[PDB]
RNA sequence: CGUAAAGCGCACGCAGGCGGUUUGUUAAGUCAGAUGUGAAAUCCCCGGGCUCAACCUGGGAACUGCAUCUGAUACUGGCAAGCUUGAGUCUCGUAGAGGGGGGUAGAAUUCCAGGUGUAGCGGUGAAAUGCGUAGAGAUCUGGAGGAAUACCGGUGGCGAAGGCGGCCCCCUGGACGAAGACUGACGCUCAGGUGCGAAAGCGUGGGGAGCAAACAGGAUUAGAUACCCUGGUAGUCCACGCCGUAAACGAUGUCGACUUGGAGGUUGUGCCCUUGAGGCGUGGCUUCCGGAGCUAACGCGUUAAGUCGACCGCCUGGGGAGUA
């Protein structure tokens, strides 16, 4: 059941793109937006896109560099079933450091890169790259 | 499954008015109403084994039903099950 | 901008639907391709093709089907250009270095038709080793010398070469193709859409690929 | 955890876990900093002392922890008030071996009665046992009784599973579709619990045509406690109540979202000179084939065994043992 959105994004999108999807669309909310901005602004989805007001709908555009598709692999991490926090200190890194770690914080959602400067911690939403 | 008029009646006899069909209230009493009329169906018969599945498909969404009303509007659940007759 | 006057598109249902993108047919029970989406594919299709041919043509008009095979030893066959119209000898590429001496027998052979041993031996031996020659010719006449190794690969239709166009991939071989509604595409680098086995979309592309091999730099 | 160990036979549901979307507030979870504390030894790093080393020793580092204070508010939790797509309710219809009860029909078998008719019938691989001169079998007519419903009939349909096929009425469950209207997160899952659950089997009474464990006879065979034959009891049928198991199987738990296609079957519904027995759409269910992907492979493949999440069940070498 719906019990969890944020996997069904990263879902959404990890299947679009290895269906060589344009773009691809789901229901919004204020959470949603602030990962599609992260991912955005760190250069593995075009842009986005919020389409309603009662019934709101985000929309990601996808992006594809040689003919692969950019975003190689998106993974919840955090979940319902089992919440994950890190301290600062105690962040991770993706791929050595190359692709990233979308962290929610008590300043906003940010990747760890940045979370990472600003030397604070919180739930690690997922892992990108 | 209980007829149109009969129905109808009840949404009218718990409702704002007909129309304000999906209120809690109605639906528990059209439930009600259904398991009661039944208990004579299942009193003969007892052997109907596959209807009576229904019939409690019947109890347990209208008890879902009342545990909703009573945590949103308790004043609105002590009315209903008086009125309906039940939770003794 | 089109050319093509009747070969429009052609094929039913068999369909595969990684062809959408070059597909606005509906017409009856088949797809029309998109015309308007083939012409920018004789750009680039005809162009790196050139662009090699005067850096030096060597092609290979690979192409089969009884109905179009002598379509294809045509002004195909003639200029800087080998083919084959005839069942793809499987291994032709990959195995040159065995076939290489199914050439040999060939010449050697030929070489030796109105030469060499001939009239002689029996008159069984005659049409009874002309057999050997005629079996050999097609499929193996194209080949005859590669003195300049093949370098591009144009083959009329994608998947009923399989094997071909597999053989390319394989060793580092451009192919250039051209891939009805029902083929599929991918295994071509340079892909032309439309119609693959009519006598028309042949010959026209076929006779305009000969043109401008055949000529790139006098 | 399809076929190797592993999905409870099926469902409903308490506790529990998890839970769409908006704004406010809270600050428990979470995060930040500060302070105190985290015995020494030990470990580790850099040294120092015993001829080296083990050994001894200086000083750090480390003790990933705990608590207090103050902060941060994105996520989670709490409180509040909403929201409409999740989930319900309502309206008219549609298909259906879905369930329960009662009524009823023709075809056959067995039996009873009678006409005609006469020496065999029946059965097997072949036989014999058996049946017939008290007239069999064969045929015809009338009658009794029980059991099951040919054709339709179909990778057809319904049900949670078990499973449900003549026809008719009555009672009744679920599913689906088309319009909009109402409720407003009322949801998902579910250890425990409760219900249902083929056949056989048990209890009291019926009922008994055919079938048939047991048992008897006849054969076959080296033996024949069998396979075959002639018989035939429980049982197979009804009511009431037990039992609770099956290769109860898709050997594939339930719900949700997402991801190329192709040819059927079945069932709703919108539009098109209905002007064709149709034309183009749009749901529910179903069979075959097949792409990515997945797989030890076989295979699966929008009805997943692909891609994800929520909860539950269960597996941890064979035998011993699903035994004590
Ligand atoms: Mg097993
Ligand atoms: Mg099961
Ligand atoms: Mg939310
Ligand atoms: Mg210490
Ligand atoms: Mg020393
Ligand atoms: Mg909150
Ligand atoms: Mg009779
Ligand atoms: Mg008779
Ligand atoms: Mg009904
Ligand atoms: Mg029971
Ligand atoms: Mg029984
Ligand atoms: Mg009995
Ligand atoms: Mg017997
Ligand atoms: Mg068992
Ligand atoms: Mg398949
Ligand atoms: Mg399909
Ligand atoms: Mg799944
Ligand atoms: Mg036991």
């Amino acid at each position: 059941s719906m019990q969890d959105p944020i996997a069904d994004m990263l879902t959404r999108i990890r299947n679009g793109q290895a269906a060589n999807k344009a773009a691809v669309t789901m229901p919004s909310s204020k959470l949603k937006v602030a990962i599609a901005n992260v991912l955005k602004e760190e250069g593995f989805i075009e842009d986005f896109k919020v389409e309603g007001d009662t019934k709101p709908e985000l929309e990601l555009t996808l992006k594809y560099f040689q003919g692969k598709a950019v975003v190689e692999s998106i993974q919840r991490v955090s979940r319902p079933g089992l919440r994950i926090y890190k301290r600062k200190d105690e962040l991770p890194k993706v791929m050595a450091g190359l692709g990233i770690a979308v962290v929610s914080t008590s300043k906003g959602v940010m990747t760890d890169r940045a979370a990472r400067q600003a030397g604070l911690g919180g739930e690690i939403i997922c892992y990108v790259a | 499954s209980l007829s149109t008029e009969a129905t109808a009646k009840i949404v009218s006899e718990f409702g704002r008015d007909a129309n304000d069909t999906g209120s809690t209230e109605v639906q528990v009493a059209l439930l009600t109403a259904q398991i009661n009329h039944l208990q004579g169906h299942f009193a003969e018969h007892k052997k109907d084994h596959h209807s009576r599945r229904g019939l409690l498909r019947m109890v347990s969404q209208r008890r879902k039903l009342l545990d909703y009303l009573k945590r949103k509007d308790v004043a609105r659940y002590t009315q209903l099950i008086e009125r309906l007759g039940l939770r003794r | 901008m089109l050319k093509a006057g009747v070969h429009f598109g052609h094929q039913t249902r068999y369909w595969n639907p990684k062809m959408k993108p070059f597909i606005f047919g509906a017409r009856n029970k088949v797809h029309i391709i998109n015309l308007e989406k083939t012409v920018p594919m004789f750009n680039e299709a005809l162009a790196e093709l050139n662009k090699i041919a005067s850096r030096k043509g060597k092609i290979l008009f690979v192409g089969t089907k009884r109905a179009a095979s002598e379509a294809v030893k045509d002004a195909a066959l003639s200029c800087d250009q080998f083919f084959v119209n005839h069942r793809w000898l499987g291994g032709m590429l990959t195995n040159w270095k065995t076939v290489r001496q199914s050439i040999k027998r060939l010449k050697d052979l030929e070489t030796q038709s109105q030469d060499g041993t001939f009239d002689k031996l029996t008159k069984k031996e005659a049409l009874m080793r002309t057999r050997e020659l005629e079996k050999l010719e097609n499929s193996l006449g194209g080949i005859k010398d590669m003195g300049g190794l093949p370098d591009a690969l144009f083959v009329i239709d994608a998947d009923h070469e399989h094997i071909a166009i597999k053989e390319a991939n394989n060793l580092g071989i451009p192919v250039f193709a051209i891939v009805d509604t029902n083929s599929d595409p991918d295994g071509v680098d340079f892909v032309i859409p439309g119609n693959d086995d009519a006598i028309r979309a042949v010959t026209l592309y076929l006779g305009a690929v000969a043109a401008t091999v055949r000529e790139g730099r006098s």
